[PDB]
């Protein structure tokens, strides 16, 4: 993943050996590889924000909390993307090349194959945008 | 046969004058050190020494105990070390050392068709290492181990590194909490005293101090605590008590968080 | 203190002709033959030490003038005077002698004279808080209850480095004093800001 | 006679296995009253040996996941001196047995339990036949939350309690955002005093942290009221700046950042709380 | 105020015992000494002892003066032993940490009134 | 725990006839003569004191019965439940037994009756915190892979004694909680003393 | 022989075994050893710092009953020597004795010698350390009295920085 990764052993056996942790960003195989983990704990201290930030529907203006929040998803959105499109520069790395082949590279898979939580990050891009743009017009609605 | 073994082995041992040399008259006899480092324990700064346990081998050539008809390493059991002459190594920076003894003592002895001789111990030992601290936490330090020669001079022993710089090995798998090993270095000299000139080797280390923990621990909260104190600043000056409390508490802080830190 | 300890004394028993002069002997002849029993006087807890091999040398020459070293790390007492640290000096004893034999028997000389019998290796000093200045070479008797025995003395003059407990104590205190005299700059009305400066100045101080 | 039960003395007159444990730090057996060894000879020619051992053996313990961490710490022991070629361990069926695990000293550890494994090791001198034991330990968190979870739970709502008390209160709501600074940062370098002088960030050094951050945010925010209250006193049709931003009105509604901050505080609290354990628990 | 009191005979023609008691501060761990001065010499140092009973002797007086210490009362005496004409001169009695010294009269804070020696022919 | 540990046990071998009825030997014959291989199961490096000779006695009597006293310095262990701390009573065992031969070979007995074969003497206690209400003692049979081992176990009862830790932890707690309960009597207005209050005392109680 | 009160204990070994045997030509043996012995000394503390100590050492035959040896104090009194010479840095010895009996064991009687030393404390450390920031700090409750009743705010960080400084010297204490 971002900065955990499970390779195995080479012998007929599971054999994984999870190495990296966030925490320690030694161990963690590339710069990009930190670049798009910092990116991605960056979108999910904004959304996580938001989260909070329901919290002030009781006195605050309707549309401002609406508008305050359709903004911090939009910037969550964006440090998302960031962090997808940085994360691909990191294979060209020796972990990775030893754990994926010589085909791998930057933006190129070589033989790997991207699993769900890749996709599943696709996904959580663009619902974090169409749900920020959902939040800018609901703001803008409030005041109607 | 096992007994023409054993009647070989105490051939070789009748007649064996432990208080001479392998060649007493003769030339200076060669010994080859190598070393498996296993592991450092604990570096201390304020003992100024640090802990290094190893399987320190000698290698060397005794025409008394060469011996025919066995194509075979007779690994004998460690108590004959007592009977047979080994070198007078020892460590001139050490401050306390043992050769560990479970289940008995890890001592390895193996001679040779040809009268050579292996002798290995598992030595852990705590050498002296002094620091300047000056840049204490970004400094660099150099610890070594100064393997010597006591009771022979070098017109009797010549000590070398037995395979060149990968005589010491090991070294790449420790795993010190404290500092990183960024170098190690072997070298090889003659050591002059009032009572003659001795053989020397030295296994030196560089050490890279990690600065997480310091970070951690004392960096951050003295910048927070810096960075908070400017919050008088804003408050307004008629309002003297907080202000006042403010700059104290954090003058009291700074200097309890320095008394803390500097006393290990 | 860590020391190569190098005793010498004629035996006439042990005089040879042979083809060699000196033998390098092994350090297993060492119990094998009479040596000084010398102890330290002030030592608390000593170490010979013997890794790999118990660290002695044993010399014989043809004449029969054996010589006989050892490596020792002795820790011994050194009384001190406390009145004017950390600004004090001390004058650390190193005494040694026989224990069994009095001076009938084993008599004590410097291998030369006392000024250049002690020496200290230019990188030897494993002291953080000293300076050794020097060193002074004597020697004395004691009058025990067995008997007369000569006791050879050193003397090593040590003075104590003030950086250290300046850091540790001065500064701190001076700062203090004048934390709390900067109270006086305030208006008489900020009755509780004064009174926090005073009280926290006294707290700091007992600490 | 069909078996010989001696004792200790004749361990030194038979040949006897230089087995030692690799990983020992530091290892003695008991020689009181006497040795604890003990030797059996049968006729059909089968020597067994048994002794008592301690044994202080190292464990590189990964502290990444500190409390919550999971331990495998080996016990690996070879012949010293004879190779694979000379000597061969082997396990017996009922290799190791683990008597009732209540009289442990382990304290902060529970042993979930343990397993065996055989290799041959490569060295300089030859191949060794080295068997490992491996004892899986898994860490206990209730002492490490008495000492220092809860307190800087604790520490945190005092601070929150700082939003309840009157804005004029200044002196008051200073000391109470100081003296909270000051108990975190102690219950900070008083956590880590029993773990090495590792270089990374641990769980409780994470929430330690976010703990401070929280202060800090509180007494910060209580001082942007204090200077801005008295110190200081596009489908639709519209432009870009007027559909996304706000620039109407909003500051001048600083007066309620007390209560804003009397249920954002806690909220954002209760949100690190959940994802902060469900990740250390759960999913992590 | 701390006094080192000196005792003994000023003439003979033989024997002498001198003492050297102190007050107002414990010289128990002190290095107590004794010094000589001749009508225009320098201090020369006698004899000293240590806290470990611990006797060093001048090598001029080596074998003659012989030095002992009574820790319970607190003193220093010397007993001179085969006096010869020259050896007039006042003696001093002193006490303190040998610091550079033990024979150097430096190194000593503390120091007696002196008492005078003379011998007769 | 500082113990001489006696046994007896019967050896017609060494049956003798002499001038005298018993023979109280140097302590150097017990290598010499066999020995029961006794050893304590909980024991955590028991110190055998060796000073000035070996603290050992070794005594033969006309009829071949064998007395032999060692002096030791047993570590043992007892699992602690720290429950109900400091309110906490315990029962630490001191188990031993012979470590190479099973029942069928060494059977262990106890001289007097089992309650008086555990004597402690009156002037000895060293305990700091603890008061020993006495002894329980038992004999058994242990299973292991080996065989079956006969073992004796005795058991001491201690009860801790609260008086430090009242002085100590529970009484400066009831003083700061009457300390925070004293401010309910200031008025209303008195906000930063009434802070000052609550602020200190629970950061001494977290202390 | 050997030490009853004994916990830990070593013969000095440097150069060698710090240990004297001499032969007399009448048969006599004197044998000497250098021995650094750490003694168990039960000792009450009720009346600490300002108290008087009682520390023994116990010296027993442990193999010879009373009929095959016999220990005396040779000298008598002036047995023990060089007891004036020490200066403790927190002690002072008050006085040494000498004692000579017989203990009674199960296996029989034993001769037995004790020597003991009454050590008294010094008290300028406490008083540096404990008490006079005590007497200090008590003087400094003091001044609440003089603040006006209305200034609450002074007399109350007066009163709780004096607690809260007895409760740091209490513990800096009781650490130790
Ligand atoms: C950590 O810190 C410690 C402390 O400083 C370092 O310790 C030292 O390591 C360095 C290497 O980095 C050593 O320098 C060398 O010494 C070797 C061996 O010296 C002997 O070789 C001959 C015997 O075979 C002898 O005749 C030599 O004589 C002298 O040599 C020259 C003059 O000829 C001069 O240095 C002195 O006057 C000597 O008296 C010598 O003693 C030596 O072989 C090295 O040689 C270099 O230079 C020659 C050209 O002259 C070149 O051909 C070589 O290839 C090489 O480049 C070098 O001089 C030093 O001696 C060590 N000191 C101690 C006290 O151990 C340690 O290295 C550091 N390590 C790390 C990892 O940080
Ligand atoms: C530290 O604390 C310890 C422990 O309390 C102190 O040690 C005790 O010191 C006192 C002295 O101050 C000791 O008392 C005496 O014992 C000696 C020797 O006696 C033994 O031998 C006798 C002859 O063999 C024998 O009779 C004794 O037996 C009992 O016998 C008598 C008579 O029958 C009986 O009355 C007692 O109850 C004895 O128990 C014993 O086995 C003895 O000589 C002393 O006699 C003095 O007093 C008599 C008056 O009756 C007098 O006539 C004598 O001239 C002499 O002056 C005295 O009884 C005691 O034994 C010590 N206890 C221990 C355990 O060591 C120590 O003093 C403290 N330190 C300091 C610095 O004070
Ligand atoms: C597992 C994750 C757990 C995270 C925990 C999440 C919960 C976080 C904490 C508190 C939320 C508080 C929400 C309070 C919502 C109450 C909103 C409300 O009071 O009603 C009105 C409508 O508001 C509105 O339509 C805004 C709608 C509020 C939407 C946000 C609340 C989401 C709650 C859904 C929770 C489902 C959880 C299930 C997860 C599986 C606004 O008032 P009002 O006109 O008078 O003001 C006008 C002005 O002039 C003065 O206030
Ligand atoms: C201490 C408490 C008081 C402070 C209060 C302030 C709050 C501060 C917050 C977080 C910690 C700050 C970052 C500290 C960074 C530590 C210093 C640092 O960056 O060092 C580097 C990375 O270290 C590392 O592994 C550490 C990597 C992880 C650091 C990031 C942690 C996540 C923090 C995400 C923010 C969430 C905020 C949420 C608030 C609501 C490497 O150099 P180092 O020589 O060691 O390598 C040598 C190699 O050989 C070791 O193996
Ligand atoms: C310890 O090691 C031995 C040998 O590797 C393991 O032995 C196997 O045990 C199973 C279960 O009894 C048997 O079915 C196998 O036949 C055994 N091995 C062989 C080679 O025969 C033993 O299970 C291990 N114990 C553990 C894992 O705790
Ligand atoms: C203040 C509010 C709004 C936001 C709080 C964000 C919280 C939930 C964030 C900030 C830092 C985060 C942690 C950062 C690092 C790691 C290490 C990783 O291996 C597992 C997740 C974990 C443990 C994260 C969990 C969630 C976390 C605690
Ligand atoms: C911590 C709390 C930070 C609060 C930030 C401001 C919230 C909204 C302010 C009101 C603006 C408005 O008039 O709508
Ligand atoms: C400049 C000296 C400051 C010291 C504070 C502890
Ligand atoms: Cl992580
Ligand atoms: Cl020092
Ligand atoms: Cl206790």
């Amino acid at each position: 993943g971002l900065f955990h990764y499970c390779v195995g052993s080479g012998l007929a056996g599971r054999e994984l050996t999870c190495r990296g942790s966030f925490t320690d960003f030694s161990t963690i195989p590339s710069s990009a590889f930190k670049a798009a983990a910092f990116f991605v704990l960056l979108s999910m201290v904004l959304i996580l924000g938001c989260i909070t930030c329901f919290s002030l529907f009781f006195f605050c203006n309707t549309a401002t909390v609406y508008k305050i929040c359709a903004w911090m998803q939009l910037l969550a959105a964006l440090c998302l993307v960031l962090g997808c499109m940085i994360f691909p520069d990191g294979w060209d790395a020796e972990t990775i090349r030893d754990m994926c082949g010589a085909k791998t590279g930057k933006y190129s898979l070589g033989d790997c194959s991207v699993r769900w939580a890749y996709i599943l990050a696709i996904i959580g891009i663009l619902n974090a945008l169409i749900l920020s743009f959902l939040a800018f017009v609901l703001g803008n609605r409030q005041t109607d | 046969n096992m007994s023409f073994v054993k009647e070989t082995v105490d051939k070789l041992l009748k007649g064996y004058d432990i208080r001479l040399r392998p060649d007493f008259g003769g030339p200076p006899v060669c010994v080859g050190m190598n070393i498996d480092i296993a592991s450092i324990d604990m570096v201390s700064e304020v003992n100024m020494d640090y802990t290094l346990t190893m399987y320190f081998q000698q290698y060397w050539r005794d025409k008394r105990l060469a011996y025919s008809g066995i194509p075979l390493n007779l690994t004998l059991d460690n108590r004959v070390a007592d009977q047979l002459w080994v070198p007078d190594t020892y460590f001139l920076n050490d401050k306390k050392s043992f050769v560990h003894g479970v289940t008995v003592k890890n001592r390895m002895i193996r001679l040779h068709p040809d009268g050579t001789v292996l002798y290995g111990l598992r030595i852990t030992t705590t050498a002296a290492c002094m620091m300047d601290l000056r840049r204490y936490p970004l400094d660099e330090q150099n610890c070594t181990l100064e393997i010597e020669s006591y009771g022979y001079t070098t017109d009797d022993i010549e000590f070398y590194w037995r395979g060149g710089d990968k005589a010491v090995t090991g070294v790449e798998r420790i795993e010190l909490p404290q500092f990183s090993i960024v170098e190690h270095r072997l070298v090889s000299r003659n050591v002059v005293f009032a009572t003659g000139a001795y053989p020397r080797l030295s296994l030196s280390f560089r050490l890279k101090r990690n600065i997480g923990y310091f970070i951690l621990q004392t960096y951050m909260p003295s910048i927070l605590i810096t960075i908070l104190s400017w919050v008088s600043f804003w408050i307004n000056y008629d309002a003297s008590a907080a202000r006042v409390a403010l700059g104290i508490t954090t003058v009291l802080t700074m200097t309890t968080i320095n008394t803390h830190l500097r006393e290990t | 203190i860590d020391v190569f300890f190098r005793q010498s004394w004629k035996d006439e028993r042990l005089k040879f002709k042979g083809p060699m002069t000196v033998l390098r002997l092994n350090n297993l002849m060492a119990s094998k033959i009479w040596t000084p029993d010398t102890f330290f006087h002030n030592g608390k807890k000593s170490v010979a030490h013997n890794m790999t091999m118990p660290n002695k040398l044993l010399r014989i020459t043809e004449d029969g003038t054996l010589l006989y070293t050892m490596r020792l790390t002795v820790r011994a007492e050194c009384p001190m005077h406390l009145e004017d640290f950390p600004m004090d000096a001390h004058a650390c004893p190193l005494k040694f002698g026989s224990y069994a034999y009095t001076r009938a028997e084993v008599v004590y000389e410097w291998t030369r004279e006392p000024a250049r019998s002690v020496v200290v290796a230019e990188d030897g000093s494993r002291l953080n808080q000293y300076d050794l200045l020097g060193q002074t070479v004597d020697s004395g008797i004691v009058q025990s209850s067995t008997g007369e025995y000569v006791v050879m003395t050193t003397h090593f003059h040590l003075k104590r480095k003030i950086g250290y407990f300046v850091i540790q104590t001065y500064l701190p205190c001076i700062m203090t004093v004048i934390l709390s005299q900067v109270s006086f700059w305030l208006n008489r009305e900020s009755v509780p800001a004064r009174t926090v400066f005073g009280v926290t100045t006294v707290l700091t101080m007992t600490t | 006679i069909k078996v010989l039960r001696l004792n200790s003395n004749m361990v030194g007159k038979i040949w006897i296995p230089d087995t030692f444990f690799r990983n020992s730090k530091k290892a003695d057996a008991h020689w009181i009253t006497t040795p604890n060894r003990m030797l059996r000879i049968w006729n059909d020619g089968r020597v067994l040996y048994t002794l008592r051992l301690t044994i202080d053996a190292e464990c590189q313990l990964q502290l990444h996941n500190f409390p919550m961490d999971e331990h495998s710490c080996p016990l690996e022991f070879s012949s010293y001196g004879y190779p694979r070629e000379e000597i061969v361990y082997q396990w017996k069926r009922s290799s190791v047995e683990v008597g009732d695990t209540r009289s442990w000293r382990l304290y902060q550890f529970s042993f979930v339990g343990l397993r065996n494994t055989t290799e041959v090791v490569k060295t300089t001198s030859g191949d060794y036949v080295v068997m490992s034991v491996y004892f899986d330990l898994s860490r206990r968190m209730g002492y490490f939350t008495i000492q220092t979870y809860i307190p800087c739970t604790l520490i945190v709502v005092l601070s929150w309690v700082s939003f309840w008390i009157n804005k004029d209160a200044v002196p008051a709501r200073t000391s109470l955002g100081i003296t909270t600074v000051l108990t975190m940062t102690t219950l900070s370098t008083i956590a880590r005093k029993s773990l090495p002088k590792v270089s990374y960030v641990t769980a409780m050094d994470l929430f330690v942290s976010v703990c401070f951050i929280f202060v800090f945010s509180a007494l910060v925010e209580y001082g942007t009221l204090h200077y801005f209250v008295s110190n200081r006193k596009c489908l639709d049709g519209k432009d870009c700046a007027s559909f996304f931003c706000c620039f109407e009105d909003c500051h001048i509604r600083i007066a309620k950042m007390d209560s804003y901050a009397r249920i954002f505080f806690p909220t954002a609290f209760c949100l690190f709380n959940l994802v902060y354990w469900v990740s250390y628990l759960y999913l992590g | 105020q701390v006094q080192l009191q000196e005792s003994g005979g000023g003439l003979v023609q033989g024997s002498l015992r001198v003492s050297c008691a102190a007050s107002g501060r414990t010289f128990t761990t002190y290095i107590m000494a004794w010094f000589r001065q001749a009508p225009g010499k320098e201090r020369e140092f006698l004899a000293a002892m240590d806290q470990g009973r611990i006797q060093y002797y001048g090598d001029s007086v080596r074998g003659r003066f012989t030095i002992s210490r009574d820790y319970a009362k607190n003193s220093v005496d010397l007993q001179l032993d085969g006096l010869r004409p020259e050896d007039t001169a006042v003696y001093y009695c002193a006490a303190g940490a040998g610091f550079w010294g033990l024979r150097t009269a430096s190194s000593y804070h503390y120091w007696g009134q002196g008492t005078q020696v003379t011998v007769s022919s």
